[PDB]
């Protein structure tokens, strides 16, 4: 396959034959996400090693998949011969599964998935309630795909899409069909990405780069880094493919180093891939050359800005400036740069390999494709989930979720994180979309979602956003680094019960200061919280004011 | 008279684009950023002091202080907040007398407040030389503190 | 390009970079804390703001393009330019009766138009820095983080050692680790005071001990330099004026100094010494190229930079010493009185002048270095009428001088003074000048027997870089620090942009035209003190030469667990590295604490930390007095501890 | 000494002289003083700024007729003042 695309087709059937042929066979996965690690992943999988093998019996085999979508439900195993789902797989009971499951094949009621709808056990999760209220459409062959494999990515016709676009296309029509796909981008903003790879592409230079931004831009997301450590090379296939478009030369992945699997595995995916050809001064023997290098992130949340992360990856301090002129002329070094988020490159090749009717079949007519969330805070199903661009939040906190636990109720819900948006009851029975909701003073943000319950108090919320905002700041501009800070102060003020209506004057009329003049995005969502719930719950603002706290947890006047 | 940070320093060439990767090998070599080293470095590859202090104080990898022989990394993401984090700390303070950002006296335990972990499902979650405690509350907090400060002690 | 501001219509530029620059152009101005120096930018302060197509932007941002209604004044735009404001001013020092910048200060003047007398905002406490133990002084709860100064020193100075730390609210202009300016590689040139915007960075005022020493029975002399004559007169709001150094010398005599003189003098004498020297090597070949050595940030910039090139740099000291040390070892012998009786103040345009004073190389020849400000303050407290003071000449035998000693206040002065030595000594048959860049000039001198060199004239510390890299067909270099020579000095009257530093140089060229003798030699009182006092080398090499040695850090900085301030100890110190830690450091590191926690009532152990020692795989290593041990562990530390 | 919050800032003689004679620190210890700040009416009182010049009571009584503010105590706590500290918006 190092010389045309005709070895490549031969080397991709026979691991197709060998996958299968495999997967006919009793083989084991266990999901080594992050989560399911945090949970003792790891020791299970290492029990697995040690049981299978000190009865010598390995024709078994052992191999680490990705986030499976059920964080929550402990670590995550399935035999695939009869593909059974197991939940909290306790590293001491694993010789249990072995002999009573792997040899003979007996299921285990006592450790498989509930259903919080039905309160029921499933014996599949393809069969799960939750798993049929999704819409999986990139999160492909959930717990059954090597994340540490080139090999079992080739096997299931991975990378065909790139070869496609190669030996096929011409990065003119590539950008056409980006574009009407109308596949719009998953940082947040939604900008259509085909007038982005139209702007790189037409922007006067021979060198240009290609970056990828792996920041959740979140501090309560694990959206992004969960996909990366899931399948890593339909983000480098994305990213391979999107310098093809732009014509560029060269590659930048820029994953935190606070995540050592993701940067492992990105790693590990780039190496394979420049020893199976698909990187390096000739690809596939079709004049066009491409190298790919992972950027380590320090840990700075100013960095997921473009101007940011461009000078960060430059080793500079990430510092942004004034916008234009915008990175799609002169980014890196000056040179032009694509900039788009994770799971746009994932989506990249998925339109590819697909069309554009068949991919706007799901979604609405301004936002086709599925968005992958993370949910979080108090529920039955917490993880990662994947839906439409035209499903509403009760469905996902009810439905695909689970709902909440037994002696707790919803108050309202975080979409983007401190830049999101603060949505009650309200606006539950609204279909998300980058338009429906970008109206109503809302966004569908990055991809995190956290449920806030009516034991959780909103001024808290708010005085907690700020705090990680003041913290976050840069400190280059005056509205964001003084105005957060004294926002800050002014939410610690109404939290310990001693606030005044003037304090609450001042704080409305500093929010608008300091979303208005500041210089970057960081500090323009800056008081997004504060307007969020001045908005909707303006009531228990007005009643820290009289020292009541109707929720009740601020520790500033109790037992008096 | 420097050996490895020169082998690091050769093996990235010099090249200040490559400044914040150096800058984390320095780190998990020495487990902090040494005035010394870092003059060193600036020596090395002709770039003022101060902008290398710039950098390193810029990031939340980067510390300058060293790491305690047991690193506290509590989680203050979104979810992990609302599931009682300032309970967390507030517990490890009253029980090690720090606050984030710190580090005792004979270097023992130090506290970092950081964000997601990826484990929601565990909030409040907390992180001591990657063994992460889930669904910790002050009682927790202060018995697993009381547990690693006795087996510590032990020395043995 | 036709606009309209407000509803009116207005004609601003055909090609403009924004909207700002534009209508400043036209004549119209928008409040803004972004332009305040030549070394500034735009997209800080966000006060900027204007109202186009509704929504509200930035104009230093904004490309105006042709038909474009701005509305420059809204209320909402009142509201926020306030709101920020206000939020400057909330966590600014606000002690303006002591700041350096008082009176000249722009978010001063703000505070006053906005009509600011509350504080609606909290004055959050920061980790604020207070430098004083450099000439220039540093105290970040004044500074409003334009970036100024880290551009000056960057860009211009090319030294680089101040610099952006921390983010946020702790965002704050600092040196490496908060390490005093005086242990720093600053060479002090104080072109960032002379950039600074505010009072963060500023002079290190020492009136107090020129008016304590005046009180005083000692006999005081002052000594004026070129170039603060040159731009003294703009501090009183007043034009040009030759003669200002002999009013400036009725001023001085006024207050009670005994003796005045000109360091006019000192600098035909340095140079009539360079000038020898340099032809000696040059008939010798050897040591090239040289050096001038007349400017003392220079000096402190080859120590720190160039160890290889301190052989190099003239052995001559510069006018100042030079003056200095002839009135501190033959005036006082030749008025009987002992060198402690004589106070010697020195009025300089440079901050860097302040720390040569304080060389340990110079200790006890000049007492006190003023800067022209601090002069213009003495001036201003007298009440006088500087310019209806009658002027009268420098006092003798250290007060003529040559056109080239005085030409020394700018740049190309020295090497100028120099070429006219050499010159009156042995003819010059030519000389050509070329201009390779702004601040470098390269001369190509022939003498009259045919032996020909190239010399360079570099003013603007942060040139010699390159030049000194890709240049070698050189025999003598001039560099100056600061742009422009002396007249840009640190110590010189703000605003101190180019505009004027060239008005200054235009001003001390006037001052050098009505100089009738026009070569040191001419100069019959420098010939008198070679003939009667500078007679022998001995004596003139102990009067006129001084030695440079290398600057190096020392930075020990280890960790300091159980520090002691001083006395005789142990100073233990365990390593913390990794490949240490990986077994049994920390908590050796333990037991010690512990150890000194139940013994070692007084400061006789210091239990101390200290990164990787170059001794891994070797055990834990743990320092004592010094030694290294290698296989370390508590009864082992204790034992050599015994 | 705060003059970006004064009404006098940019044409005060104090503030000049403080520029013009140089003076950068205070060997001087800031003594605490009891100083009165009201701002019951539209004319605002701030002792702290006060340089007791005794200008104010001269054009209160002299030329105005009124001579509600006056000289009281003595010494380091001599202070320009209503009776008994009174808000000016009480008296006459
Ligand atoms: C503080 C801040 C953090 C951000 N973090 C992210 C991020 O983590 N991921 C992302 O895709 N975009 C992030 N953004 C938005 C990007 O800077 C910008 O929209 C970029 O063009 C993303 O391209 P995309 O729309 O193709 O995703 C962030 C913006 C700000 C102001
Ligand atoms: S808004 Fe905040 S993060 Fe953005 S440039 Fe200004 S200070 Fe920096
Ligand atoms: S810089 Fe000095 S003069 Fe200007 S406002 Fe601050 S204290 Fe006052
Ligand atoms: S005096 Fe000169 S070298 Fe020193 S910090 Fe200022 S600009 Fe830099
Ligand atoms: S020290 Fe002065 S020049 Fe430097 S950033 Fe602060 S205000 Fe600006
Ligand atoms: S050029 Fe003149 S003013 Fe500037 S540092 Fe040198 S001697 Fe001082
Ligand atoms: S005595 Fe009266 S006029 Fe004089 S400063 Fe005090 S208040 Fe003002
Ligand atoms: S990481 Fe295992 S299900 Fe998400
Ligand atoms: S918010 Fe703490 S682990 Fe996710
Ligand atoms: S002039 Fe300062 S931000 Fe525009
Ligand atoms: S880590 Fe201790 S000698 Fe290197
Ligand atoms: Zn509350």
């Amino acid at each position: 396959m190092f010389k045309n695309a005709k070895e490549f087709v031969q080397y991709a059937n026979k691991l197709k034959t060998l996958r299968e042929k495999k997967l006919n066979g009793v083989s084991i996965y266990v999901c080594v996400g992050t989560g399911c690690t945090a949970k003792g992943a790891l020791k299970v999988y290492s029990a697995f090693e040690e049981e299978l093998k000190k009865r010598n019996l390995l024709k078994v085999t052992l191999n680490r998949t990705g986030c499976c979508g059920r964080c929550s439900s402990g670590p995550l195993v399935k035999i695939m011969p009869y593909r059974f789902f197991y939940s909290n797989v306790a590293p001491e009971d694993v010789p249990e599964i072995v002999d009573r499951t792997v040899l003979k094949g007996e299921p285990i009621e006592r450790l498989f998935l509930t259903d919080p709808l039905t309160g029921e056990k499933v014996p599949r999760i393809e069969d799960t309630t939750l798993f049929k209220n999704q819409d999986f459409y990139i999160m492909e062959a959930i717990g059954e795909s090597e994340c540490d494999s080139i090999e079992d990515y080739i096997a299931r016709s991975g990378y065909e899409s790139l070869v496609k676009a190669l030996t096929s296309m011409t990065p003119e029509e590539i950008i056409e069909t980006v574009k009407a796909s109308g596949l719009r981008g998953r940082g947040g903003g939604g900008f259509p990405t085909g007038l982005k790879w139209e702007f790189t592409r037409k922007a006067q230079g021979d060198i240009k780069f290609v970056v990828c931004n792996g920041d959740e831009g979140d501090p309560g997301a694990f959206m992004n880094r969960t996909l990366l450590e899931r399948d890593p090379h339909l983000v480098l296939e994305g990213m391979i493919i999107a310098g093809y478009a732009v014509g560029a030369q060269k590659g930048y992945a820029y994953i935190r180093a606070e995540y050592p699997f993701a940067v492992k595995m990105f790693k590990k995916a780039i190496e394979d891939a420049r020893k199976l050809g698909l990187l390096g001064e000739n690809i596939l023997g079709t004049g066009f050359s491409f190298d790919l290098e992972v950027k380590e992130g320090a840990g700075a949340f100013v960095c997921g800005e473009e101007t940011a992360l461009l000078a960060s990856i430059e080793g500079k301090r990430g510092m942004p400036r004034p916008k234009p002129p915008f990175p799609a002329q002169s980014g890196l070094w000056g040179k032009p740069t694509l900039i788009n988020n994770v799971e746009t490159y994932a989506n990249i090749p998925r339109i590819l390999r697909d069309g554009v009717e068949n991919y706007r079949k799901r979604g609405t007519e301004n936002s086709p494709g599925t968005k992958m969330f993370s949910v979080a805070g108090p529920l039955k199903a917490t993880g990662i989930i994947e839906v439409e661009f035209g499903t509403t939040l009760r469905d996902i906190i009810y439905n695909i979720c689970g709902g909440f636990v037994e002696g707790e109720e919803f108050k309202a819900v975080q979409i983007g994180g401190p830049s999101g948006a603060c949505l009650s009851e309200d606006f539950i029975d609204m279909p998300l979309d980058y338009d429906t909701l970008k109206k109503a003073d809302a966004m569908v943000g990055s991809g995190g979602i956290v449920v806030i319950t009516k034991k959780t108090c909103m001024v808290e919320v708010a005085r907690f956003f700020l705090d990680f905002t003041k913290r976050e700041s840069c400190g280059k501009c005056v509205p964001c680094r003084e105005g957060t800070m004294q926002a800050y102060n002014i939410l610690e003020k109404f939290t310990h019960g001693k606030a005044t209506y003037e304090d609450l004057k001042t704080l409305e009329h500093l929010s608008k200061t300091i979303k208005t003049a500041s210089l970057c995005g960081l500090g323009k969502t800056a008081p997004n919280p504060i307007l969020s719930t001045l908005k909707l719950f303006r009531e228990e603002y007005i009643a820290h004011i009289e020292g009541e706290c109707p929720s009740g947890m601020c520790t500033a006047f109790k037992k008096y | 008279h420097f050996e490895k940070v020169e082998e690091i320093l050769k093996k990235y060439g010099y090249k200040r684009e490559n400044l914040i990767k150096i800058l984390l090998e320095i780190q998990e070599i020495y487990r902090y950023l040494p005035e010394d080293v870092i003059n060193y470095v600036s020596t090395a590859m002709g770039i003022p002091p101060a902008k290398i202090y710039g950098v390193a104080t810029f990031y939340a990898q980067f510390s300058l202080k060293p790491k305690g022989k047991y690193t506290i990394m509590v989680c203050d993401g979104t979810a992990c907040h609302m599931a009682g984090s300032p309970e967390v700390l507030k517990a490890i303070e009253e029980e090690t007398g720090l606050t984030p950002g710190n580090v005792t006296e004979d270097l023992m335990f130090s506290l970092d407040q950081v964000g997601c972990l990826g484990a929601c499902a565990l909030a409040p979650v907390m992180v001591i030389n990657g063994e992460v405690y889930g669904n910790l509350t002050a009682d927790k907090v202060k018995e697993i503190l009381r547990k690693i400060k006795e087996k510590e002690r032990e020395s043995a | 390009m036709k606009i309209y501001v407000d509803g009116r219509e207005v004609i601003i530029n055909d090609n403009e970079r924004n909207l700002l620059e534009a209508l400043k152009n036209v004549g119209i101005e928008i409040p803004n804390l972004c332009y305040l120096s030549e070394a500034s930018i735009y997209g800080a302060c966000r006060m900027c703001l204007v109202e186009i197509n509704g929504q509200i932007t930035t104009s230093c941002t904004l490309k105006p393009y042709e038909g474009m209604k701005v509305k420059t004044n809204t209320p909402e735009i009142y509201e926020m330019r306030r709101n920020i404001l206000e939020l400057i001013l909330a966590t600014h020092n606000r002690d303006c009766t002591t700041c350096d910048r008082n009176g000249s200060c722009k978010l001063q003047k703000y505070a006053e138009d906005f009509g600011i007398r509350k504080i609606r905002f909290e004055a959050l406490k920061k980790e604020h820095v207070r430098d004083e133990s450099a000439p220039v002084v540093r105290d970040t709860s004044k500074c409003i983080l334009c970036g100024d100064c880290v551009r000056v020193c960057e860009e211009i100075q090319g030294v680089g050692v101040i610099e952006f730390a921390k983010r946020g609210f702790e965002s704050v202009v600092t040196t490496a680790f908060d390490t005093p300016l005086i242990e720093t590689e600053c060479v002090l040139c104080g072109q960032c005071v002379a950039y600074c915007p505010t009072g963060a960075l500023s002079i290190r005022n020492d009136i107090d001990k020129l008016i304590e020493a005046l009180e005083s029975d000692k006999i005081v002399i002052g000594m004026i330099a070129p170039a603060v004559r040159a731009a003294i007169q703009e501090e009183f709001g007043i034009d040009e004026d030759v003669a200002m150094a002999e009013k400036l010398v009725s001023f001085l005599k006024t207050i009670g100094f005994d003796k005045v003189f000109d360091v006019s003098f000192g600098a035909d004498l340095v140079a009539y010494e360079e000038a020898h020297e340099f032809y000696e090597r040059l008939k010798k070949g050897e040591r090239l190229p040289q050096f001038t050595s007349c400017c003392p940030a220079w000096v402190k910039h080859a120590e720190h930079t160039y160890p290889q090139y301190l052989q190099n740099l003239s052995s001559v000291k510069s006018p100042q010493q030079a003056l200095g040390t002839v009135i501190k070892k033959i005036y006082a012998r030749k008025l009987g009185v002992p060198e402690e009786k004589i106070f010697l103040v020195s009025f300089m345009p440079c901050t860097a002048k302040k720390f040569e004073a304080e060389r340990e190389e110079h200790e006890g020849i000049v007492d006190i270095v003023l800067t022209t400000r601090e002069l213009a303050q003495l001036i201003k407290m007298s009440r006088i009428d500087i310019n209806r003071v009658e002027p009268q000449p420098f006092d003798r035998p250290y007060g003529v001088s040559s056109q080239a000693g005085l030409g020394f206040g700018k740049a190309g002065g020295v090497f100028s003074c120099v070429l006219s030595v050499l010159n009156e000594e042995i003819g010059i048959e030519k000389v050509d000048v070329k201009s390779p860049e702004d601040g470098i000039r390269v001369a190509e001198v022939t003498l009259k027997d045919g032996t020909s060199f190239k010399g360079a004239v570099i003013y603007g510390l942060g040139k010699v870089k390159k030049f000194l890299e890709e240049r070698k067909d050189v025999e003598i270099i001039e560099v100056m620090a600061c742009n422009y020579g002396c007249v840009g000095g640190g110590g010189q009257p703000y605003p101190n942009d180019s505009r004027i530093r060239e008005h200054r140089a235009k001003v001390l060229r006037d001052t050098m035209g009505i100089k009738s003798l026009l070569t040191p030699v001419e100069n019959l009182f420098l010939m008198k003190l070679y003939e009667e006092d500078l007679k022998d080398e001995h004596t003139r090499h102990e009067i006129l030469h001084t030695t440079y040695r290398p600057r190096r850090r020392y930075p020990e900085k280890d960790v300091e667990i159980l520090p002691v301030p001083n006395g005789e100890k142990r100073t233990v110190k365990v390593c913390l590295g990794t490949s240490c830690y990986t077994k049994g450091s920390y908590e050796i590191l333990k037991k010690l604490v512990d150890y000194v926690k139940e013994n070692d009532m007084e400061g006789k152990i210091e239990v101390l930390g200290t990164f990787c020692v170059e001794n891994c795989g070797a055990s834990p290593n743990v320092i004592v007095d010094d030694k290294i041990i290698g296989g370390a562990t508590f009864e082992k530390v204790l034992e050599e501890l015994s």
